[PDB]
């Protein structure tokens, strides 16, 4: 029941701020120091920041120092990240991490928030273009060319899910996202039987359905 | 400035093998290193602390052991649930470091890729770009190995790589690899040709098509 509570992420252009919040939940914050970490689209954990239990101080990790500051309020049992003069490469998922020491700094990390996604960048709020990959035989949907992350795509309104693959989304030079998702099915049905992929991106509030044919 | 290294990157092992992973650490850290825990999407779990003493809730299976420079952890008989990516953590001076961690993925048999290759839509074509897709389906290991040729000719920086997590029912991998041009230097070439080379296959397979 010991928890970390995560708050506030999202989407940002280069230059500008935004605050995380982490909220205790079984026990009192106000006892233990507090670390934040975070993780890169497919890279490993970066440790950032640790605030003391009273807030007398405060540690930063060299890429951070001087853009973000951490801070404590106590009486919230809240624990904040203000992130600022944000840049490209502090895009990834942040968590708070409750120290095992408390009232003393140990240095390691016992419980972990869920997480937040931050998005640092340039490019505006644009849903996918659709395309088809024409085929036991293989077919699939090409997702092109949308921002933010994510999307979701499901085949024939999800019934069919075995042998599909929904390829990690890969971030473009040009800012935008692309992907791909593929079905392997029995070559004795393409022209019997239809294939439709269902495709969301909820920040462009879009829904496309493409049917994949043949030649 | 602290530098932690983790060797090596990726071990695959089995159900029940015996697996050891090393953390060195450029300084004298003493004994001040944690263990963590990730598995896909999820937040890290706090294994071991001070190089050799298990957490609460952990199995006793997993040891660590070192002092000073050079960290070991071992996982004695490998259990299905194990399968994730570890972190070793230095605690001796702020900033704090993490390693680029260790992932333990599943072994198998060698299983050569099926491969396939997608011609761009003309949907496409209109917006004025062309994405040729080559697929490499269910395969082992994720080693390979893709070659874009046009017109027989060699391409570099032009294509992105992509390709999921293992299967959870047959612990397979599938790869997509996507060569992105202009329409009109789409235009320009006749033969656009994936060559996949990897281990379950004799010699390297090449899907090809003519533009047309």
């Amino acid at each position: 029941q010991v928890q970390l509570v995560q708050s506030g992420g999202g989407v940002v252009q280069p230059g500008r701020s935004l605050r995380l919040s982490c909220a205790a939940s079984e026990f009192t914050f106000r006892m233990y120091a507090t670390h934040w970490v975070r993780q890169a689209p497919g890279k490993g954990l970066e440790w950032v920041a640790l605030i003391s239990y009273d807030g007398s101080n405060k540690y930063y990790a060299d890429s951070v120092k001087g853009r973000f500051t951490i801070s404590r309020d106590n009486s919230m049992n809240t624990v904040y990240l203000q992130m600022n003069t944000l840049r490209p490469e502090d895009t990834a998922v942040y968590y708070c991490a409750r120290d095992l020491g408390g009232y003393f700094i140990r240095g390691i990390m016992d419980v972990w928030g869920q997480g937040t996604l931050v998005t640092v960048s340039s490019a505006s709020t644009k849903g996918p273009s659709v395309f088809p990959l024409a085929p036991t035989a293989a077919l699939g949907c090409l997702v092109k060319d949308y921002f933010p992350e994510p999307v979701t795509v499901s085949w024939n309104s999800g019934a069919l899910t075995s042998g599909v693959h929904t390829f990690p989304a890969v971030l473009q030079s040009s800012g935008l996202y692309s992907l791909s998702s593929v079905v392997t099915v029995p070559s004795s049905s393409l022209g019997t039987q239809t294939y439709i992929c269902n495709v969301n991106h909820k920040p462009s509030n879009t829904k496309v359905d493409k049917r994949v044919e043949p030649k | 400035e602290l530098q932690m290294t983790q060797s090596p990157s990726s071990v695959s092992a089995s159900v029940g093998d015996r697996v050891t992973i090393t953390c060195r650490a450029s300084q004298g850290i003493s004994s001040w290193l944690a263990w963590y825990q990730q598995k896909p999407g999820k937040a890290p779990k706090l294994l071991i602390y001070a190089a050799s003493s298990l957490q609460s809730g952990v199995p006793s299976r997993f040891s660590g052991s070192g002092s000073g420079t050079d960290f070991t952890l071992t996982i004695s008989s490998l259990q299905p649930e194990d399968f994730a990516t570890y972190y070793c953590q230095q605690a001796n001076s702020f900033p704090l470091t993490f390693g680029g961690g260790t992932k333990v993925e599943i072994k198998r048999t060698v299983a050569a890729p099926s491969v396939f290759i997608f011609p761009p839509s003309d949907e496409q074509l209109k917006s004025g770009t062309a994405s040729v897709v080559c697929l490499l389906n269910n395969f082992y290991p994720r080693e390979a190995k893709v070659q874009w040729k046009v017109d027989n000719a060699l391409q570099s920086g032009n294509s992105q790589e992509s390709v999921t997590e293992q299967d959870s029912k047959d612990s397979t991998y599938s790869l997509s690899s996507t060569l992105t041009l202009s329409k009109a230097d789409y235009e320009k070439h006749k033969v656009y040709a994936c060559e996949v080379t990897h281990q379950g296959l004799s010699s390297p397979v090449t899907k090809s098509f003519n533009r047309g």
